[PDB]
């Protein structure tokens, strides 16, 4: 096995093998994320994807054994990807990023006075969108917006 | 068995209806009624991260009606403790040590957020946590209204002042929000205007307002008065058209009243001081209420109701 | 009747074996049964002459535990008195008058001694000289070695840090010395050396010892840990090799504990903090057992043992 | 293709598939260095390697016309490691990372003062061993080991 | 027999075409030849009255370059005078008497109007009032617009920042507006919105202009940047969409260029440093030009044109 | 076509025998043959980003002897700039814009060299990085040796002091390094001792030297005295065995001198003032020259050798 796949894992043994998610925006994840604390062995490239060509099954990600939301996280990185399974005989049934509400380490109240960043923290932001999406900071009481923060 | 109990208190928002309807009438009979010895064996914390006094004053006078203990410290000079090393919260976990509670002020805006985390079973209260949040200083206020116009449902309120950066108009209001249907007016200076959210908040909910830049009508169909205060920032031939100020000659009365969290400095004239709608002082003398029945629900477990 | 009375306390030099075990036992309990009203229709005497808060800060809540009072002051501002004229022994042989005993800290170091001559009968406790004498410290942290450990008495101790210009490993030691037969560790940088006097003394004696730059092994027979702090004096580029921080990974363990009469900065890992040998804290607030202790001792005639 | 290999790039086309140099220290390299901010595909994962099974070749890392030292560069995070060639008919002659003598923006002096660490540097520090490894610091005109940087 | 002889520098307003098309002159060839003892025996006042340091520290090399003197301070702190008694204008009146010229700058906004006054002959030049005129800095920023765009006519302009306590764009604006037909862009988060005054000028006039909230488009029918500064003042959760911020993605050039009377903080990013439209810099270096010029207009009475 | 030129001058380290040879001779004239208008129509930068004086008086002095300029600044207080923003390096850019050199001192240690990048083609000298470089000191001090003794070969040296935080006997033992076979003496109080790493240079080399705690025999067979300073930083009572100290009995002279970079305090004598060896000052004035040397070269193309 010169790079590919090989996702034999399940179970005592796992894999991870994100692929160029949306793109260069993945790196991120990576650290955005542990995973790389860790392990199992991993795997990536980048698709510079148009997808898949001759018949693209109509997926992709990471699969192994993350959680349940150890994503919906990403629901503001990469909302475009998707999880585990197995080609024959396999189980991770419809599912999507789709947001948490309350990211937590990763990010930044850009507000230069919380206490966030003079201690010993937590980033945690509550996620409240209809407008453009709503991101507030428990630590100083303040609403900014999936932008401006995202980045920081 | 109280909903109080050793809940840490700092923000208004994050605070019930009930509640409200709570320490607001457990203070109007403290007031009645008074007990020095509720707390007695109580130290408690009066730590002023960020020098404060009139806040200070009343907090503490509020230990001590109660009976009980302080221990503190103003700061900014010849104050102490960690420095170009040392957390907040390595202070407070030691502090939390010994106290039984903590009021604490603040210049940044976590803190008594912050501390909570670290200090384990040791309420905190909020004196402010920067240019965020003084549950004290509004449900000081709130009650205050309600003793007056005798409700805090079916008013006319205005709130004259810099409601941008004002840091209470927008508690009060919230707060003075949940209950209900009742019109407020907001004569602001385009530029101390009202932020966005606190309104399509209003609008959010179901309630209502006006706009004027006039302290006259708005000033007959109304009932409390919160003047902010107007200063710095803006420019020093920024203090231009500064005919939001409060005097004199309203008569145009009613039988309302006026109030500011103080200092008042222009805002409003001696010559008002005198004759009724005034207060903007019995308001100040009512949060020595106003907190003590927090810190004895804070801190008791049940009451002589 | 007790072997405290009226004693000034400055400087574990000057205390016998008996007298540690005794602060020592009387806060155990104090500990485990409280008295607010031992002292009631006292005040005393909270001396800051330099400002130092945390160690005020427990002083102090002390007294109030025991029921009592304060007046004092920290300084190093807006604080008066006498200055280019008078002496720190006018501003006593005054204070003495209506006060009923003084905790005092200072700058100097003769300062408790120097006020003990000037203060007839009102008994000084010592926060501090200067960089000379801690006593507070000390006791506050060989109890605490105690109800831990649960014997000053055929120890693994070791402390890492700047033993030189280090106040309290200073004390410590030769407290932890007058008992006995217990070997010490060393673990300092060949520049916060451990002075050549604290050691002809540990030799002086009949006493152990051995020399290690590592946090390693020294720590698997060890049982409590004094890491000082590390800082300024040296170069800033001096802060090389800083590599005698306590952290995390050390599991080969034991059931030992850790201890720093803060404040913590770089010494140690929030990582550890959570998890066993932790305490830093708990030995900060056993200093509010440790004082009362004293000051009762100091203060009352007799005991309820 | 399933992750793995298919080292075909050489000129207008190249690839990068770093395979866990040493281990869960290569990840670093990747931010230690660009190699994400660039188009070329790239390929990795955790050999949790032994190095090879049967017959193991006798070397790994990258192949994608790094330049020259691009390396000598990782001398210090991963000296055991080995670049580029071709299975059949192939280039890349005995080529080790071997000291540079000069790390250039990783890193960065321990030293508190500095002026490095207050504004718009480089992190430039030159290396001289025979001791332990030494790393001196154009900016401060001090010396701290490969180690005590070799984090900060 | 030069238009500006004896005549008092204090405020672009009060200043003429002709005038600035001449220290616009005078200062382009100074550039391209030089004179150090145009002024030999000349000795020249540099008068902090409120320290500045950019400007006095070109001020004065100024001085030196076309040959002189000087004597002056910087002030806030160690510096004397009159305080808690005498008059700017008892400093002047005896200053005025040894000086053969006053550079000055202050706090107050009177100071070179209320200093011309009582320092009969001995021109004042002001380096600022307060947040009122700078003269020097926007003749600065309109020569160097000169030397760069080729003309200050048939301009594409446009000023994003913090126009409304901007002090220079509203010189710069009213200088470059004198000229003729140019429009003018205003990327400015309403709030540091465009004062009601300057603009019922531009239109006052015969004059054009638009808004926008990008640095966009806006950008590419553009040619001379202003960013201002943004700071301060607004909350500190103000500083919210600051997305008003020069920086590097941009090709969608020009061949045009970016200024910025410093100091440049987060408006602008290194990364653009280097490339062209940068400057900000060569603006600065251009002030020493624009200066010296007026001097000696100021100081000599013809030319060698 | 002078190996000078352009060249920023900023770490004595970083200079070649030559090069010493050089200042040190062009200074020996000029100290011979002064030259005022080697330089006139210069300015220079007085850059003191660290107050310094003693170092800024002469630098300074210097510029002016050879006839120029100045503009500048000793800072710590009421001088402004960027802050809470702005960059040294961005100060410098602007500076560079107008200067023609720039003396600038600072607490920091890159400044120098972080100035040097960002000013392009306008020599920056160092009068200090911090605990850094001074090679004006040193080479101040090195030429000193020279007209005294007569050669900066074959020599007898001897540096008693705080070589340990000791700035200059750092640089000036690595230039008086480069030269030859001379043998140095290190009366340093173990804690003040000799950092191993100027030694293994020594050793490094092919050099010599020996150590003693006497400023006695060490001294006779000894020609030019470095005593540093000894001071805070240790405790004060670390003012123990201050006993490197230099005064007047010593006859078992020889015909050497002493030197110190002051300023003297208990260092050494009065008493001694006085009587040969003596000099210390000598040595400062002998820092007027070698600046001015530098400067020329440093700004000149070529030379009345
Ligand atoms: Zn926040
Ligand atoms: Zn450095």
């Amino acid at each position: 096995m010169t790079h590919n796949d090989k996702l034999q894992v399940a179970e005592i043994k796992r894999g991870t093998v994100i692929n160029h998610i949306p793109a260069e925006i993945g790196f991120k994840l990576l650290s955005l994320f542990k995973l790389t604390e860790t392990q199992d062995r991993i795997t990536i490239g980048l698709n510079l994807p148009s997808g898949e060509m001759g018949r693209k099954d109509l997926i992709k990600i990471e699969n192994t054994f993350l959680s349940e939301d150890e994503v919906d996280e990403l629901a503001l990185y990469a909302p475009q990807a998707t999880v585990n399974r197995i080609n024959d005989y396999e189980v991770v049934g419809k599912s999507r990023p789709s947001l948490p509400e309350r990211n937590i380490d990763v990010l930044v109240c850009p507000d230069s006075n919380c206490i966030s960043h003079a201690e010993p923290v937590s980033s945690s932001f509550a996620v409240r969108r209809a407008d453009d999406i709503a991101l507030k900071c428990k630590y100083c009481e303040k609403e900014f917006s999936h932008n401006v923060v995202l980045a920081n | 068995a109280n909903p109080l109990y050793q809940s840490h208190i700092i923000s208004i928002n994050d605070l019930s209806r009930d509640d409200l309807n709570l320490v607001l009438a457990t203070a109007a009979k403290l007031k009645a009624n008074p007990q020095p010895e509720l707390l007695k064996h109580k130290v408690i914390a009066s730590c002023f991260f960020e020098a404060s006094t009139r806040t200070r004053l009343s907090f503490q006078t509020s230990m001590h009606r109660l009976g009980a203990s302080v221990v503190g410290f103003s700061d900014s000079a010849n104050t102490s403790l960690g420095k170009k090393g040392q957390t907040l919260a390595n202070t407070i976990s030691v502090i939390s040590t010994y106290v039984d509670a903590i009021v604490m002020r603040h210049p940044q805006e976590g803190a008594a957020r912050l501390a909570t985390e670290f200090s384990g079973n040791v309420p905190v209260l909020n004196a402010g946590d920067g240019s965020n949040q003084h549950p004290t200083q509004t449900l000081l206020d709130l009650f205050t209204i309600q003793q007056t116009e005798g409700r805090l449902n079916n008013l006319h309120v205005a709130m004259v002042g810099d409601l941008k950066y004002g840091r209470t108009v927008h508690s009060l209001t919230q707060a003075l929000a949940k209950f209900d249907g009742n019109r407020f007016y907001f004569i602001a200076p385009d530029a101390l205007a009202m932020p966005e959210y606190i309104l399509d908040m209003l609008d959010e909910k179901g309630i209502a307002w006006s706009l004027h830049s006039s302290i006259e009508e708005v000033m007959t169909r109304v009932q409390k008065e919160r003047l902010d205060p107007s200063e710095y920032a803006x420019v020093k031939a920024q203090f231009l058209v500064r005919a939001n100020s409060l005097g004199g000659l309203h008569n145009a009365k009613m039988n309302a009243k006026v109030l500011h969290p103080l200092p008042r400095v222009d805002e409003i004239a001696t010559d008002v001081d005198k004759t009724p709608h005034a207060w903007y002082f019995q308001q100040a003398g009512n949060g020595i209420f106003a907190r003590q029945a927090l810190l004895a629900l804070v801190l008791n477990r049940d009451l002589v109701l």
